């Protein structure tokens, strides 16, 4: 019977609410009470990037904090010197629709996907010297949402047919598929270790995703629409979710529960990206508003505002070393912030 | 999380009157915009009427026109349907739908097979 | 020593780019959208994953993207073509128990916050099946929609399909210049299975909509 | 058809629910000392004269 | 040998109220041209052929100011009225020199909204950015090559009677008259180039915008029509102030013999004094995507 299984569930349900109200005894809020503000934090551009022709929509640094790739709807990869501003590389795409990019760990390879269902691998240090495809991953059913590179042969990509999938670049079949979601998933985020992963969908929930074991360990509830973004603690304990309803909470991993809303009375749209500073005290999100806000993360205060771009902020990235931050737009220009 | 109860089904004769309430938490209730939608046996999903962030529009499909009332209490955050002279069509299960966005006057995908801030549904029969 | 090669190899790139954005600027881009009923695949196919499409009318090129990949849940992929000249809607007017969804799916179009600034080019597809429906006067336009009882037209067959035609059109249009911001409009055109004049009636219509975004740009409007 | 997805899901809830919790205190406390911990390493939040800085 | 200028008749007042119009005048205009030469050349959104030409009337503008100010500086402040051999001679080939240049520069922008409006479809398939840089090469010769003769016949020339203008700066048509023998050549010479490459250049702005009103009269309801017939208005007049007191002043010299000087005065006061201001509030400052950017300029 359905209804006696409805009811189970939602007793379930009950007793997990329960216990979590149980072990919840203080607020971080009232904890980071006595400690200093930060400031105002100004920034000023540094560099400007030329060259795209339309919208981007993604944007990733390499590892040596150096240079960077991002991706633009009239179907182009260019990959960039932060220093100089000296394309490195421009790569011609076959789909025009393109809504992710990532950079390898190693520096060899990039990947990008969208509309047509397929990410496509490029091999940015061929013998001969040109960039070339080396392997088009096929098998999702809806438009690619985001990817990741686990390391040189495995990559984790989610799309928005409510399914993600864990795949081995050598071979090109699906080692796991990860399934549980609703609504469309729109962002993943690795953990520094990367063993674990979080997703946000279009179901106003999060979940944590197992890479070996292959099932999903938590859920996190409070949003009240879409969630567009998320992103891993410097620590590894912990995320921060962007959603439509112009807020954005903090949650905890061990303690399975929000710990804090950053939110103001003036904003009334939604977040597209967000990212944390190298220690984790400054947390940084993108508006629809044409602005990015910096926040601190232990006080819920603004304190810096960027207002550069002239149209919507899409995506924004901080370094490893946490020297600079880099915000594209759907203006078609990209901007160093320091 | 989005929770969207509904009840008021039952058994009424052809002529009669039935009235469904829908009660809503998990989310500020004045600042969505709220949708009724059935579904018949053997048929897909089907708008039905809408009302504004503060009941100041109200809309509904041609076939209920001068029949039903649609309003909202944001006080209690509750949502009603007042049914009146029913058809032997109108037989179906009766949905309530939220706004995916808020302050936005556009509703996309409301009557869509996997809708995410749906409610379990009741049944109505004629 | 590695600062002119850097030089030379952005040099190269600029001046691909530079062609690039001349074949990029020469071209114009529509979205082609309906429903399952409606003859668009036949449409495209007239004048003949993303279904691609390439015509050119008076040496000017249109491409036309008819994506068909994805999911019921378009709230999310529909803001990648905010930046398309025009939007082609194809409706079947002869069916009438689901033209209140293209209302509902016009309306949605119309109102959105990304899609507010694009204007739509609108086809009323299946002339003949609504002409034939109208004179064997079996099923009834009245019972649908109530408000047909005191319409009055503001075809060859009888005054009747003209009235029909007409209303249809009506509905589309108050639901259109209901609320507008005068920055986009509504090209409503009576087509039928077979057609050839869909390929001008678009280049006069981007014509109008290019002309018009000029004017506003060199502050004649 | 629904049913499986209900014993789906009941045995999602089962397996998520028997976990064991700390209090919020103890992550408020980490998650503080990690940033008192590494605030001294953050050039965005202090900012670092002209000289290291490779964007001048 | 030196010029002696005389400037205003009306300057034996002591400037008492003369000095401070023009001072303000040339301000606004040196401060307005550079801050939308600067804004247009700073930022990377403004690179379009539509804003190209305006930066190039820009620069027209402020060098013509740059042109014309020291010497009507120093007559009407500091009392100075005498000007070396050369320095006259500079200025007369300067001033010519900008004037065509802004001649051009208003055709090509004539051309390029003739082009936008009439052509909407193929627009960006004319208008590319390297022909553009033909077009301010082609502007920048055609303006420098017709001026050059015009100072070095009329540097040769001895001058001998009176050594005195009119004008407190040096034009072509009033310094030929000292030159003491021979001046039909020069004068007619002038009077050619002056009607025949540049009075055809009012014709055909003038045309285009007769063409872009037939265009804009059929569209819209009353409400665009009062702003395209007050825009196209608004242009009309402003070309007609720069084109008409420029050639009257040169048919004047030649054929005025009983005119009295005040006409050549304000003739050639207005239209070398009031285009550099009137230019930038009708052309540039109108336009919303440099009007953003002044208003956050200034607040800063």
């Amino acid at each position: 019977e359905l209804d006696q299984l409805r009811q189970e569930a939602e007793q379930l349900k009950n007793q997990i609410r329960d216990a979590r109200k149980a072990c919840a005894d203080a607020t971080l809020s009232q904890i980071t009470n006595n400690i200093d503000p930060v400031g105002r934090i100004q920034m000023r551009t540094r560099r400007t990037l030329r060259g795209h022709l339309a919208k981007i929509y993604a944007m990733h640094w390499g590892t040596d904090s150096r240079l960077l790739v991002s991706a633009s709807q009239d179907g182009k990869l260019i990959i960039w010197d932060s220093y100089t501003t000296n394309k490195v590389h421009a790569i011609p795409l076959r789909s025009s629709w393109v809504m992710t990019c990532a950079y390898a760990p190693s520096g060899n390879y990039v990947a990008c996907g969208g509309l047509d269902n397929i990410c496509s691998i490029y091999n940015l240090k061929t013998r001969e010297g040109n960039v070339r495809v080396s392997r088009e991953l096929a098998g999702h059913t809806g438009y690619l949402s985001c990817c990741r590179f686990l390391d040189d042969n495995q990559i984790v990509t989610s799309s928005g047919d409510t399914t993600c999938a864990l795949w081995d670049i050598e071979t090109g079949q699906q080692t796991t598929t990860f399934t549980g979601h609703t609504g469309d998933v729109m962002s993943l985020s690795l953990a520094p270790d990367t063993r674990l992963f979080v997703s946000g969908a279009c179901d106003a929930s999060a979940k944590l995703w197992d890479v070996r074991e292959g099932m999903c360990r938590q859920t996190f509830t409070g949003h009240e629409s879409d969630i567009n973004a998320i992103c891993f603690f410097p620590n590894g304990n912990a995320f921060a979710t962007g959603s439509d309803d112009a807020t954005c909470r903090l949650f905890d991993l061990r303690a399975d529960q929000e710990l804090m809303t950053y939110s103001h009375d003036n904003i009334i749209c939604g977040i597209t990206s967000v990212s944390f500073s190298k220690s984790g005290r400054l947390l940084l999100a993108g508006y629809d508003d044409f602005n990015c806000n910096v926040w601190d993360a232990l006080k819920a205060d603004r304190a810096g505002v960027l207002a550069g771009h002239d149209n919507r902020v899409s995506c924004l990235g901080v370094t490893d070393d946490g020297m600079a931050v880099a915000t594209g737009s759907w203006d078609s220009f990209l901007k160093i912030w320091n | 999380q989005v929770q969207l109860q509904e009840s008021g089904g039952g058994l009424v004769q052809p002529g009669g009157s039935l009235r469904l309430s829908c009660a809503a938490s998990g989310f500020t209730f004045s600042n969505y915009k709220m949708n009724w939608v059935r579904q018949a046996p053997g048929k897909g999903l089907e708008w039905v009427s809408d009302i504004s962030q503060s009941g100041a529009s109200i809309s509904y499909t041609g076939s209920v026109k001068g029949r039903f009332t649609i309003s909202r209490d944001n006080a209690k955050n509750t949502l009603y349907l007042q049914m009146n002279s029913l058809k032997p069509e109108d037989t179906a299960v009766y949905y309530c739908a939220r706004c995916p966005a808020p302050f936005t006057r556009d509703c996309f995908d409301v009557t869509s097979t996997t809708y995410a801030y749906r409610g379990q549904g009741t049944q109505v029969t004629v | 020593n590695e600062e002119k090669a850097q030089r030379e190899a952005n040099k190269k790139i600029e001046k691909q780019l530079q062609k690039d954005k001349q074949v990029y600027r020469a071209t114009h881009r529509l979205l082609l959208l309906g429903a399952d009923n409606s003859g668009k695949s036949t449409i495209v196919k007239q004048m003949r994953g993303i279904f691609e499409t390439k015509f050119q009318v008076d040496k000017v090129n249109f491409h036309m993207f008819d994506v068909g990949g994805q999911r019921d849940e378009r709230r999310k992929w529909i803001q990648c073509f905010n930046d398309v000249t025009a939007i082609i809607f194809v409706v079947d007017s002869s069916d009438y128990n689901r033209l209140q969804e293209a209302l509902n799916l016009f309306k949605s179009i119309w109102n959105n916050r990304w899609l507010r600034t694009i204007s739509v080019i609108l086809f009323l597809n299946k002339q003949d099946l609504l002409a034939e429906k109208v004179l064997a006067g079996k099923s009834k336009i009245e019972d649908y929609f109530p408000e047909f009882a005191r319409y009055t037209t503001p075809p060859g067959e009888d005054p009747r399909v003209t009235r029909a035609k007409y209303f249809i059109r009506d509905e589309f249009l108050r639901i259109s210049t209901a609320s507008g911001d005068g920055r986009h409009y509504c090209y409503p055109h009576f087509t039928c299975a077979v057609d050839t004049e869909n390929a001008r009636r678009i280049f006069n219509d981007c014509r109008d909509i290019i002309q018009r975004m000029h004017l506003r740009q060199y502050e004649l409007l | 058809a629904s049913i499986a997805q209900a014993r789906k899901l009941v045995e999602q809830l089962k397996m998520e629910a028997n976990i064991d919790r700390i209090k919020v205190s103890k992550a408020a406390a980490d998650l503080m000392a990690y940033c008192e911990a590494h605030a001294k390493e953050d050039p965005l939040l202090t900012p670092v004269p002209a000289s290291e800085n490779p964007f001048r | 040998a030196t010029f002696l200028l005389t400037g205003i008749p009306g300057l034996e007042a002591a400037h008492i109220w003369i000095s401070i119009p023009f001072c303000f005048m040339y301000l606004i205009a040196i401060l307005g041209n550079g801050t939308i030469l600067f804004i247009i050349r700073t930022e990377p959104s403004l690179h379009e052929p539509m804003y190209y030409f305006l930066s190039m009337l820009a620069a027209t503008d402020l060098g013509l100011s740059l042109s014309t100010l020291p010497t009507v500086l120093g007559i009407f402040w500091f009392n100075a009225r005498e000007i070396s051999f050369n320095a006259c001679f500079a200025q007369m080939f300067f001033i010519h020199g900008f004037s065509f240049m802004e001649s051009s520069v208003l055709l090509a922008m004539a051309f390029d909204r003739f082009v936008a409006i009439c052509n909407p479809l193929r627009y960006a398939s004319i208008l590319t950015n390297t022909r553009v840089a033909k077009i301010g090469l082609a502007i920048l010769t055609r303006s420098f090559l017709l001026i050059l003769p015009l100072p070095f016949l009329l540097k040769r020339l001895p001058y001998c009677h009176s050594n005195v203008l009119s004008h407190s700066y040096c034009l072509h048509q009033d310094v030929m008259k000292l030159a003491c023998a021979d001046i039909r050549f020069n004068s007619i010479y002038g009077l050619f180039v002056v009607l025949s490459t540049m009075g055809l250049d009012s014709l055909l702005i003038l045309f285009s915008y007769i063409l872009i009103l037939k265009t804009v009269l059929g569209i819209a309801s009353r409400e665009e029509r009062l702003k395209a017939l007050n825009t196209c208005v608004s242009h009309i007049c402003a070309v007609l102030v720069f084109y008409v007191p420029m050639i009257g002043l040169s048919l004047v010299h030649r054929f005025g013999k009983h005119v009295p000087p005040v006409v050549h005065v304000l003739m050639a006061n207005v239209y070398l004094l009031v285009p550099p201001v009137m230019n930038p509030i009708i052309y540039s400052v109108k336009t919303k995507q440099i009007r953003k950017r002044i208003l956050r300029l200034f607040s800063l």
